[PDB]
């Protein structure tokens, strides 16, 4: 299952398989934190 | 208690019975190896501690059991 | 003990008190029976000695060569309370601040690590004392580097620092040293930083 | 952490007139000669630009995607 | 004559060039300073039941914050690191063994003998002697 | 004279190499060492008397304490033959 | 480390301290040691003439 | 505060004219001095000190 994540410290694109990962790092730099990005998906507020 | 890493927490009761058989099994098999008497008077009075702290911890007198983090256990 | 004439009576009172007693031996071996009752004469003079060693004002030292200053101590003391005793000085006052002393970070930190330190020598010792039984002689002199280098066993103060630090419960009894920072608002955080 | 749209008491728009206080009080004029100038006659407005601090700024520095 | 206005304007200056966690900043740093040399020579040094042989303790020191990955290698480690992956904030002490045989001493050898958990903002610290611009950057 | 020792329950022929080597470092006034396998947690010290088996069993591992009196030695043949 | 069927001393090493043959059972379930032979009774218990570690009843 | 060393501190006390206590007895005509609760010596007058 292969999905597209943000990196913690230069925020960028990684892409990685969390299932079959070992060593989880972003490859430009060894930052081990890595965020999920937010989909593309519209999403609703209600202005309250 | 089956604890969240995945080992069983056991109650303090259990683990004093536990010592108790252990001492229990220990003096029996010395009795009947005849060990000499200093040796058995020395279980006999480690197994009367055991059930004494086993039956009351806080009596007064003795050094209360301690569980394996040192916090004093609780029983009966 | 001083000098005045009623400090001095009250002393020659004790004094008289305390005929029964010579030499400084005889006071060894009562405190020897004081201290270890049944044991032989030369157990309990020795390990009463040992007592006044570094059980009696140990921060004036712990040498048998500090008698004299340990004496004086002591006697000052003395004249304290048969001061207080005859009126000429009031009570301590012990909620006075001149008796409070507050315990930083530092000194409790120094605790630990002494504690911990001190387990790690004997686990160090018995390391070494093991090697050289098992593994023989001629293999701990040939290579004392590594005789040394593999015995040390930093995880035992490690985790013993660790958990005192994390759980707050310290040696000696002390417990609720270290508690968890509060992070509501700035208010918070700086007020906990100093209490 | 950024300047308010409408006064809370009233409702009176005054999220335009943050900036302009500020740079006008900052270069020397009385700053209630500028609240008055800006037209703000009741006080529960004054309070918002009188009292506001600009918060935006410095979280900005904080990334999260 | 001075005015309570002027006692004011020393008085600020005290908060603007002590702080306000002074007293745990210097203990800390004494501490760091003087308090682990002090407990290693209370000690003297290890004597093993070992026949003519004996071990002298030397100096000890305070490495740099760093952690050990498990696959890897030592690595600096900032604060922010540590909270997010529930690590320690700890740095290594290094310490002097000096073998004595025949009561007669030889090179010392420098071993690990532990991790010490470093107060954030000492003299030992990372972060110690940054600049606002570089706080921000380490988050 | 001999003293019975309360040791651990697993290493009491470790305990007893300890001893053995201990014994060397202050020249204690030990005559043998004796830790059978009919007994569990207990050794046996060769010693004139109390003093110096406390002082030999101070630092080494494993050993809690030596039980008060002075076992016969009428009761040990039938462990040592 | 070893011990030999006769002897029954144990031995750290292949030969043993006392007897040439290399012979060694191993099989020391028990461990008796002396200091020292002259002072000790339970070495003129067993006849033993020689301070160190024995076996029983290899 | 933190601690300066106290041996510093005793030798700057012992130069300023203390006599030790070893040497006289705590005459009331003599002030007694402490240093961090220890006696340490005597002096003639204290205020002077
Ligand atoms: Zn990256
Ligand atoms: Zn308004
Ligand atoms: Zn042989």
């Amino acid at each position: 299952v292969e999905a597209v994540y943000r990196c913690f410290k230069c925020g960028r694109e990684v892409k990685l398989d969390l299932s079959i990962t070992r060593d989880l790092r972003c490859p430009y730099c060894g930052s081990k934190i890595l965020y999920k990005p937010r989909p593309k998906v519209p999403r609703r507020v209600k202005a309250i | 208690i089956t604890l969240e890493t995945g080992i069983r927490a056991e109650d303090d009761l259990t683990h004093k019975l536990v010592d108790i058989i252990r001492i229990n099994n220990r003096l029996k098999q010395n009795i009947e190896a005849g060990a000499p008497q200093l040796i058995i008077e020395d279980l006999w009075d480690l197994l009367q501690y055991h059930v004494t702290t086993y039956i009351n911890n806080e009596a007064p007198g003795v050094p209360p059991a301690k569980h394996k983090s040192g916090r004093p256990l609780k029983t009966l | 003990v001083g000098n005045d004439p009623e400090v001095q009576q009250i002393m020659f009172d004790n004094l008289e008190d305390a005929s029964d007693i010579t030499t400084q031996q005889e006071a060894l071996e009562f405190i020897g029976k004081l201290v270890a009752p049944g044991q032989a004469r030369e157990y309990r003079l020795k390990r009463a000695e040992y007592v006044i060693d570094n059980n009696l004002l140990p921060h004036m030292g712990v040498s048998p060569e500090d008698r004299i200053k340990k004496a004086y101590y002591l006697g000052m003391m003395a004249l304290k309370v048969i001061e207080l005793s005859l009126g000429r000085r009031p009570e301590d006052d012990k909620d006075h601040y001149a008796n409070k002393r507050l315990r930083l970070a530092g000194d409790l930190l120094k605790d630990l690590f002494r504690v911990a330190f001190s387990q790690l020598v004997k686990d160090i010792q018995y390391q070494m004392t093991k090697t050289y039984q098992r593994k023989g002689d001629k293999y701990t002199f040939g290579n004392i580097h590594r005789f040394i280098r593999n015995s040390i066993r930093p995880d035992v103060l490690t985790e013993r620092i660790e958990h005192a630090l994390a759980t707050g419960a310290w040696p000696g009894g002390r417990t609720g040293v270290s508690q968890l920072l509060d992070r509501t608002n700035y208010m918070s955080t700086l007020s906990h930083l100093r209490r | 952490m950024i300047v308010p749209v409408r006064c809370f008491t009233c409702g009176k728009v005054i999220g335009d007139k943050y900036y302009e206080f500020k740079r006008r009080v900052e270069a020397g004029e009385d700053p209630e000669k500028v609240l008055d100038d800006l037209g703000l006659e009741r006080y529960c407005c004054r309070r918002m630009l009188l009292s506001h601090v600009e918060l935006i700024d410095d979280i900005m520095h904080y990334r999260v995607y | 004559d001075v005015t309570p206005d002027d006692l004011w304007i020393v008085m600020e200056s005290y908060w603007q060039e002590k702080g306000l966690v002074r007293q745990h900043l210097d203990s800390y740093n004494a501490f760091i300073e003087r308090g682990l040399q002090e407990v290693v020579n209370e000690f003297g040094g290890i004597k093993p039941d070992i026949p003519d042989f004996e071990v002298k303790f030397g100096k000890i020191r305070v490495g740099e914050p760093e952690f050990q990955e498990p696959h890897g290698q030592r690595k600096p480690l900032y604060p922010m690191d540590a909270r997010i992956r529930n690590l320690t904030y700890a740095a290594p002490l290094y310490l002097e063994m000096i073998p004595v045989i025949k009561g007669v001493e030889q090179d010392p050898v420098e071993v690990r003998i532990g991790e010490l958990p470093i107060m954030l903002k000492s003299k030992v610290c990372r972060l110690y002697g940054l600049s606002d611009e570089e706080l921000i950057k380490l988050g | 004279k001999i003293f019975a020792v309360r040791v651990t329950h697993g290493q009491e022929e470790t305990t007893a190499k300890l001893i053995y080597s201990k014994v060397r470092t202050y020249n204690l006034p030990i005559y043998a060492i004796l830790a059978p396998s009919r007994v569990k947690g207990y050794i046996f010290v060769e010693a004139p008397n109390k003093g110096v088996v406390d002082e030999a069993i101070r630092g080494i591992r494993h050993a809690r304490g030596v039980l008060p009196g002075e076992v016969p030695f009428k009761e040990i043949e039938h462990f040592l033959e | 480390e070893k011990a030999c069927r006769h002897c029954h001393y144990i031995t750290s090493e292949d030969r043993c301290p006392v007897c040439g043959s290399r012979d060694l059972s191993e099989e020391w379930f028990d461990l008796v040691i002396i200091v020292d032979v002259e002072n000790s009774e339970i070495a003129k218990k067993i006849g033993a003439k020689v301070p160190g570690k024995y076996a029983i009843r290899v | 505060t933190t601690a300066v060393p106290e041996e510093e501190i005793r030798e700057y006390l012992m130069s300023l004219g203390i006599v030790p206590i070893e040497v006289r007895r705590p005459d009331p005509t003599l002030w007694r001095v402490y240093l961090n609760g220890v006696l340490i010596g005597t002096i003639e007058d204290g205020k002077a000190l």
